[PDB]
RNA sequence: GCGGUAAUUCCAGCUCCAAUAGCGUAUAUUAAAGUUGUUGCAGUUAAAAAGCUCGUAGUUGAACUUUGGGCCCGGUUGGCC
RNA sequence: AGGGGAUCGAAGAUGAUCAGAUACCGUCGUAGUCUUAACCAUAAACUAUGCCGACUAGGGAUCGGGUGGUGUUUUUUUAAUGACCCACUCGGCACCUUACGAGAAAUCAAAGUCUUUGGGUUCUGGGGGGAGUAUGGUCGCAAGGCUGAAACUUAAAGGAAUUG
């Protein structure tokens, strides 16, 4: 079933964005070969190479 | 044959790596190894981020090469790709086929969902093989958002990404749409970031 | 007309035919 | 492959492309020759001489350092045997199997393997008689075989 | 009053594409028989045979009729159509549309020197449907079609006028034999010849040219 | 075992062309194969090919150009007169205007056309078209 | 792939392939100038020695044979080439 | 090599193989053994004359049901006796 | 026509395995072709345990189990419904349940 | 192919696969022709001008048209570092 | 395959067909037969891979030895008084 | 022909069961089952798929061997070795997917590289019966094995798949 009122409230409730969040910097665990990749590509980034445990 | 401002810029790279779309599949087949980057221990392969962007630009050139935006068909059948394709429809011409593909849509000219596109872009070759297989009967170019373990049969153009990531799928559709509108008189200022955020390309639950 | 039993019948025939030719030989 | 079997292995020694060798071996080709003569005087076959030279020394190949091969060296200084090494090993293998069979008559597997060995012996001996290494009418009698291996 | 339903139909009824050669060159699928009818007004058909077919049921036999139809002008265009239907007249009709939809061209050449129009085939060809395999060999002028009547008519409707045929297999199976000949003549363009060794500008599709007129709303 | 290295070479080229590969690797590369590939290359059926020189028999890497329908060998090498070239070409070549029957005659490896204008004949090696 | 450098294979490819299947086939073996602690002499030995090599001074063992590469006698000092 | 040898000097093998396998043909076997001259009422002849020993009424094979009205004759050249059809409606009154 | 790619058994590279008689009808069948089933069972049943254990010294000692490897022939498997014939497309499946 | 007096007498000349150099015949309904629109400065489409590549159905069926475009576009300069000749 | 009460097949009349001063029938052979097979068959299930291995005659059998370049003489489509 | 003969068990006995049974079933039970020395030489002796060689597509699993990880793991904390994990690799038994290609189809990575017909070689077939029969030869104590027709008779016999 699909009526115009339902599709319009769907568009209204789909166009809503929850502000600025989930992408802002919190300090990217860009690991070492990715750092090698981006430095070969010659691009600047917030270097953060982490060494996980076993 | 294209200017040097097209290269992967740090802000696009930052948002790309924030989506973690550089994460590939555990196993790769022979047709995705031109995009391998000498995998991590535990077997998680990683992708040529530059090649992802470069194929994205080439596919964007294909999309902004059909005169009519209203005869390009975007196929999705996964919950992550639904909202991305619908927003792709809101911003480009790019008519969607979300949810069921309704087999017999490129053939069978008496169906309600009968469309005749000049180009079809699929979110996942594996879960959208029905559209790909049917389009192979009627000469329709295929642009697939592939992963490392994805079929490449009848796949004309492939953009490697992470297909297990909701953020990755939404952002690739965002980037493709942004470059398509940039490759025409709607996003003339190519240096500035486009006015909105991929937050609503991302599939939102429930 | 199983082939094994038809084979048995022809072997029986061959034995009997050689025996009845034996007295003439 | 496997003349008298079904196995299809390759298992070969891929010698280097360089015909001139080996850029670190400072011994003289002469000194290598009398080394070869010394082990042969001890009584080593060309194959055994080759492995022992290649192991205890730096002699990569006899023919790259010396102008000729190990058997050619032995023929040159009069130490080559009457029976080539491959033929003699085949005959001694046949001799061992024949003695084993005489003790254990009911080893049909050994009897089959013996027939295969003698066929290899006869093919190789026919080739040698063609190249005139063995005299014509040189037969592998198999009743005077053990006397040919001593 | 025929309303087109596909972009090719719109651009054909509007008169943008006026020759079958654009469809062939761009390999455009054809889903309407009016398109082939419009672009080839002198397209004559012919019926090879009608054969009865029975499907056994719980009671009685449900009997259907299968007609084989060959269509095509003598300029180098042929179609082959197999259709099964309840009534023979409807079977003939639907077979003609199917034969119209399945129109493909042919390559004519010379046994020859370069003299005159291309009478024979450019290359030896073979097709195989089922067990039947039908081989076509170029022949000199005056030889005519050397073939069994069914294949010979199809070759004549292709416009070939000098050819040798060699059929192997159960040629009495008409539909397989006709399909085999159809494949063999269709492969005349799948083959590559030294006279086709040059390069072409790879023209854009007329669909791309007239995308605006297609998909009228 | 191996009996016709030319047969294996031509089979490898045929398989590569069928699957569309723009190059093929050939072993063990006799000089007969060298001449036969030169005849193809002169007539334009193959492009540039390479002789990799290992010290044993050599390999070959051929660059194809999607222009070869069938390169075959005629085993055995039948003796052909000048009056047999026409029947051999009719049997093998798909037409009369193009395709080549490759012969080995005393004047060397060459195709049927230049063999005819030289008025010589030898044994038959293969065909290409 | 339909197109690839058969003439110029990657060094990684040639390294990981078999010693018979490489473009120009060659050995993966080598020689060791190896130091036995017994004396002042340097002994040149094979990688896959397949025998118990020994020197005049250290006349017991220098490397013990195995299926593939010979195992050194646990006190030597090896060098390639 | 799919069976047959392809040696330039293998013609002897090819021809003898063909010669041995040629006997499986029906007409070649019959003609070469000459069964027409030995085991046939006509000694390899198109026609033959004979003498009508009697008349016979042969009931036709199924699914037919009719009497065929042949005549049992005895050939002059071989003495062999054989039934011969008398083909037409009537014509048994002419043979006697 | 051939019904199964692996004929009815598990034998490639052998030519002979051993016979094993069926536990039900005593038919001699090859061991690879035999339908083998493990029957791991408790000692009595699911309702006797209460009275058995309240009348048992060595309280809750082990509840021992009986182990055996039943071998069935094809006919007995069909009859006693251990295999339960499948369809043409569904017979290629080899998962246990 | 021409007649005696020049005059090309051929029912059309067919497209060829830019990948495998195979002729695309009429009923090859799995063959594609992809068009890449040109680009000038500021990354505009500039409609009407294209670079066209024809892929045959055989290559496409084999899952092997993607790498062919990679090679061709790397050749034509459409892409910088997507295709590697050596493998 | 027709013939058992409407026989488009028998015995006849009419009409029609084909070849024609010629046309049927019998036997043999050739093509059809890629159903004898070099060209050119087939062998999982249609007839047909010896139970398996050795082995003589027979058939078949890796690569390699003068390549390339230059100079001259000189025949042919014709291309223009 | 000797030894041995526990079990099972052609023949047989005996109980049933039947319209009948000398069939299925129950209980016994000679030959056999086992072994030695000799015979036989046949099986749905099957992968119903000859052997050798090359190429053509992807994957993981396993066996044997090897190569390479500052990999893990034990016994002295951790050495060596051994076992396990990962990536190659050669050879092997296979398996999974798809249809490039093949096939009448079932299906087949060989049953592909076949009318675009030729890598080498051996064996066999020519509609179904008669018939693996008669006869001749050879081998065998025997049972039989190898070789092997014809007269005459028939328009089908057959293969794979569809519907009922
Ligand atoms: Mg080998
Ligand atoms: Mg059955
Ligand atoms: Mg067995
Ligand atoms: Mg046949
Ligand atoms: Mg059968
Ligand atoms: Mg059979
Ligand atoms: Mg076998
Ligand atoms: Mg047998
Ligand atoms: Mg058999
Ligand atoms: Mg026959
Ligand atoms: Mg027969």
């Amino acid at each position: 079933i699909s009526f115009k009122l339902q599709e319009e409230e769907r568009e209204r409730k789909d166009q809503y964005v929850p502000e600025v969040s989930a992408l802002d910097l919190s300090r990217l665990n860009v690991d070492n070969q990715t750092s090698d990749l981006v430095k070969s590509l010659g691009l600047k980034l917030p270097l953060s190479v982490i060494n996980v445990s076993a | 044959s294209l200017p040097a401002t097209f290269d992967l810029t740090p802000e696009d790279a930052q948002l790309l790596l924030a989506a973690n779309t550089h994460l590939g599949a555990r196993n790769v087949q022979v047709h995705q190894e031109p995009y391998v980057f000498n995998a991590r221990p535990d077997g998680v392969h990683v992708i040529n981020v530059g090649k992802t962007w470069e194929k994205l630009v080439l596919a964007a050139r294909i999309i902004a090469a059909i005169p009519n935006p209203e005869d390009v068909v975007a196929i999705s059948s996964r919950t992550f790709g639904q909202r991305a394709v619908l927003k792709f429809a809101a911003h480009t011409g790019a008519t969607p086929i979300a949810g069921r593909f309704t087999p017999g849509s490129f053939t069978n000219y008496i169906t309600r969902s009968f469309k005749e596109p000049r180009l079809v872009i699929v979110t996942d070759p594996r879960s959208d093989a029905q559209a790909i297989k049917e389009a192979s009967y009627v000469n329709i170019p295929v642009i697939a958002l592939t992963d490392l373990d994805s079929p490449s049969e009848f796949v004309d153009v492939a953009i490697p990404c992470n297909n297990r990531g909701k953020h990755s799928i939404g952002l690739i559709w965002y980037l493709l749409a942004r470059e398509v509108l940039r490759l025409r008189g709607a996003l003339v200022d190519r240096t500035q970031p486009w006015s909105i955020m991929p937050d609503l390309y991302f599939y939102r639950d429930p | 007309m199983r082939a094994k039993w038809r084979k048995k019948r022809t072997r029986r025939l061959k034995r009997k035919r050689r025996k009845v030719r034996a007295r003439s030989k | 492959g496997r003349m008298h079997s079904a196995g299809k292995g390759i298992s070969s020694s891929a010698i280097p492309y360089s015909r001139n060798a080996p850029a670190w071996f400072k011994l003289s080709s002469e000194s290598v020759i009398e080394q070869i003569v010394k082990y042969a005087r001890k009584g080593l076959t060309p194959s055994q001489i080759g492995v022992l030279l290649r192991d205890a020394h730096g002699v990569t190949q006899a023919r790259v350092i010396t102008g000729n091969k190990i058997m050619r060296i032995l023929k040159s200084n009069g130490l080559a045997p009457e029976i080539p090494e491959d033929l003699y090993y085949l005959i001694k293998k046949a001799v061992s199997v024949r003695k084993h069979l005489e003790r254990n008559r009911k080893d049909k597997d050994a009897k089959f393997r013996l027939i295969l060995i003698e066929s290899r012996i006869h093919r190789l001996a026919r080739y040698y008689r063609t190249v005139a290494v063995l005299p014509p009418n040189w037969k592998y009698e198999s009743a005077t075989a053990s006397a040919l291996v001593n | 009053g025929w309303v087109p339903v596909t972009k090719l139909g719109r651009l054909v009824k509007a008169g943008k594409i006026t020759t079958i050669e654009e469809i062939f060159l761009h390999s455009l699928p054809v889903k309407e028989f009016q398109i082939i009818d419009t672009l080839l007004p002198g397209l004559q058909d012919e019926v090879m045979n009608i054969k009865p077919v029975q499907k056994q049921t719980r009671a009685g036999q449900r009997t259907r009729f299968k007609a084989v139809v060959v269509v095509g002008d003598s300029n180098g265009h042929v179609g082959l159509g197999i259709k099964t239907a309840k009534e023979v007249a409807g079977a003939i009709r639907a077979g003609i549309i199917i034969a119209k939809l399945s129109v493909i061209p042919i390559r004519r050449g010379y046994w020859g020197t370069n003299l005159g129009q291309p009478h024979s085939l450019a290359t030896k060809t073979t097709g195989k449907c089922g067990s039947v395999t039908v081989r076509l060999i170029p022949a000199p002028r005056g030889s005519g079609i050397v073939a069994s009547p069914a294949v010979k008519k199809l070759l004549q409707l292709a416009g070939v006028e000098d050819v040798y045929t060699q059929s192997n297999g159960k040629t009495r199976t008409l539909e397989n034999t006709l399909k085999a000949a159809f494949v063999a003549i269709g492969n005349t363009y799948g083959f590559l010849t030294p006279n086709l060794w040059a390069e072409q500008p790879l023209p854009v599709s007329p669909l791309d040219i007239y995308s605006d007129e297609a998909s009228a709303q | 075992t191996r009996s016709s290295v030319l047969a294996d070479a031509l089979n490898a080229i045929n398989n590569a062309e069928k699957t569309g590969k723009r190059q093929v690797l050939i072993r063990p590369s006799s000089k007969v194969i060298i001449k036969f590939l030169q005849v193809m290359q002169k007539h334009g059926y193959i492009g540039e090919f390479e002789y990799i020189d290992d010290h044993r028999s050599g390999k070959i890497v051929v660059q194809l150009n999607g222009r070869l329908n069938k390169c075959g060998v005629i085993s055995p090498r039948f003796n052909v007169k000048i009056g047999d070239i026409e029947k051999w070409t009719a049997n093998l070549l798909p037409a009369r205007q193009f395709g080549y029957v490759i012969l080995t005659t005393s004047a060397g490896i060459m195709d049927h056309e230049e063999a005819r204008r030289k008025h010589v004949s030898g044994k038959i090696l293969g065909f290409v078209y | 792939v339909l197109v690839q450098d058969l003439l110029h294979p990657t060094a990684a490819s040639e390294a990981r392939k078999h010693k018979l299947k490489t473009l120009v086939q060659g050995p993966r073996s080598y020689f060791l100038d190896v130091k036995c602690p017994g004396c002042l002499n340097i002994t040149t030995v094979f990688s896959h020695a397949q025998t118990a090599v020994t020197c005049e001074s250290c006349s017991t063992i220098l490397c013990t044979p195995t299926g593939g590469k010979a195992k050194l006698s646990e006190g030597t000092s090896f060098r390639r080439k | 090599g799919k069976g047959k040898p392809r040696g330039l000097n293998s013609a002897r093998k090819l021809r003898v193989h063909r010669r041995n396998n040629r006997w499986a043909e029906n007409n070649y076997k019959k003609r070469l053994l000459g069964t027409a001259f030995k085991s046939s009422p006509f000694g390899g002849s198109s026609h033959a004359k004979g003498i009508v020993l009697e008349k016979l009424g042969i009931e036709s094979k199924q699914p037919n049901s009719a009497i065929r009205k042949c005549v049992r004759v005895q050939l002059i050249k071989n003495g062999k006796k054989v039934t011969a059809f008398v083909p037409n409606d009537g014509c048994l009154n002419f043979v006697d | 026509p051939k019904k199964r790619a692996s004929n009815g058994r598990n034998k490639k590279g052998r030519g002979h395995v051993k016979p094993v008689r069926c536990v039900n009808c005593s038919k001699s069948i090859p061991k690879d072709k035999a339908i083998k089933r493990m029957a791991i069972r408790n000692i009595v049943e699911a309702a006797a345990v209460r009275d058995l254990s309240e009348a048992s010294v060595y309280p809750e000692y082990a509840l021992p189990k009986t182990y055996n490897k039943l071998h069935y022939c094809v006919s007995c498997a069909i009859h006693a419904r251990i295999v339960r014939v499948r369809s043409r497309e569904d017979r290629k499946n080899r998962a246990p349940p | 192919m021409e007649n005696d007096k020049g005059q090309l007498v051929e029912l059309y000349v067919p497209r060829k696969c830019s990948a495998t150099n195979r002729i695309i015949k009429a009923d090859d309904h799995a063959s594609v022709q992809i068009n890449v629109a040109k680009v000038d400065e500021e990354g505009r489409a500039i409609p009407g001008e294209y670079v066209t590549y024809a892929l045959s159905g055989y290559v496409r069926s084999r899952g092997e048209s993607d790498d062919s475009l990679n090679r061709l576009a790397q050749n034509d300069g459409l892409l910088k570092n997507v295709w590697s000749y050596s493998r």
